[PDB]
């Protein structure tokens, strides 16, 4: 059983998200970002959409769980682009990958709603990792690089749906609560990477982007917490 | 009026935003907010959490709060 710390600096939630002059505290937005009291819309539904927020500092933790709450919300049963949750080297301010900066070195969590490659796959959950080097292929919704995925209709959920993101022991785990009931702790399993290496330091972050199509990228809160092994101390 | 005890519940709660009877570092963030220097936010609410949060797990309970 691994010892759980909540880390204040770097998480955000409600009911008082925003500070008096429109700052997340410990976090920066940027592009078309929008932090509210209640959420943050990372991506609005308007036409080619961009927008990130990143933590101001670097996380240096071996062992670590987030968890992302959110809602994707679109008129149509087909929506556009998709949500990304980060743990990168560097912040990843601006750019065409899920609203934030291609070649990233580390991991970057893909919630891809849009199917750009026809392959009748979507929405999806993809797990990319990236050394700096590998530009993301999102013409191929990043099959070619995807080190796990699955299959969840992440859109338009009666309830916030939820990411549980685990790394422990080299392992990267994904959990996600699908948005049917109230009950926050209804997780199942996504996906899985064993022996995944990522930077010993890196910004947790968040990002969302629109193409042609456009659905509403809202983040409810995102919770850090610090793991420690059973034996350790924090 | 409200007892030594009642009071201290009630302060308590106060900024217990989500209702789970912990006070977190972002629950303190609000309690302590023109407006600051970030850096001087973190000191404090670090401050709060290496005096009051024994068990180091991030959070003040109410035995935490209160002492006694
Ligand atoms: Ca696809
Ligand atoms: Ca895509
Ligand atoms: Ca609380
Ligand atoms: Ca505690």
């Amino acid at each position: 059983l691994p010892h759980r710390r909540f880390e204040y600096k770097y998480s955000f939630k409600g009911p008082h998200l925003v500070q008096s002059d429109g700052t997340v505290p410990f976090w920066a937005h940027a592009g078309n970002a929008i932090p509210s009291s209640d959420q943050i819309r990372v991506a609005p539904s308007l036409k080619s959409q961009r927008g990130s927020v990143w933590t101001k500092t670097k996380a240096a933790f071996e062992n670590w769980e987030v968890e992302v709450t959110f809602r994707v919300t679109g008129r149509g049963r087909i929506g556009a682009d998709g949500l990304a949750i980060w743990y990168a080297e560097n912040q990843g301010l601006e750019g065409p990958v899920f609203g934030s900066a291609d070649l990233w070195n580390g991991v970057g969590i893909f919630f891809d709603s849009f199917d750009n490659d026809g392959k009748k796959n979507n929405p999806a959950i993809v797990i990319i990792g990236n050394n700096g080097q590998i530009h993301y292929d999102h013409q191929n919704d990043g099959a070619s690089q995807a080190l796990a995925s699955c299959q969840r209709d992440f859109r338009n959920k009666p309830y916030p749906v939820r990411a549980k993101i685990t790394y422990y022991q080299n392992t990267l785990t994904v959990m996600i609560n699908n948005g049917f009931t109230p009950d926050k702790n209804d997780y199942e399993f996504c996906a899985k990477v064993e022996n995944m290496i990522i930077p010993a330091q890196g910004h947790f972050g968040i990002s969302a982007a629109t193409g042609g199509l456009a659905d509403d990228h809202d983040v409810l809160s995102f919770l850090t917490f610090q793991l420690t092994e059973p034996g350790k101390e924090p | 009026e409200m007892s030594p005890q009642e009071l201290q519940l009630h302060y308590f709660k106060m900024h217990d935003y989500d209702g789970n009877n912990l006070l977190d570092g972002l629950e303190l963030s609000t309690a302590i907010t023109p407006l600051m220097s970030e850096d001087e936010l973190i000191n404090i609410i670090d401050g709060v959490l290496r005096d009051d949060d024994k068990n180091n797990d991030g959070y003040i309970d109410y035995a935490e709060f209160a002492k006694s």
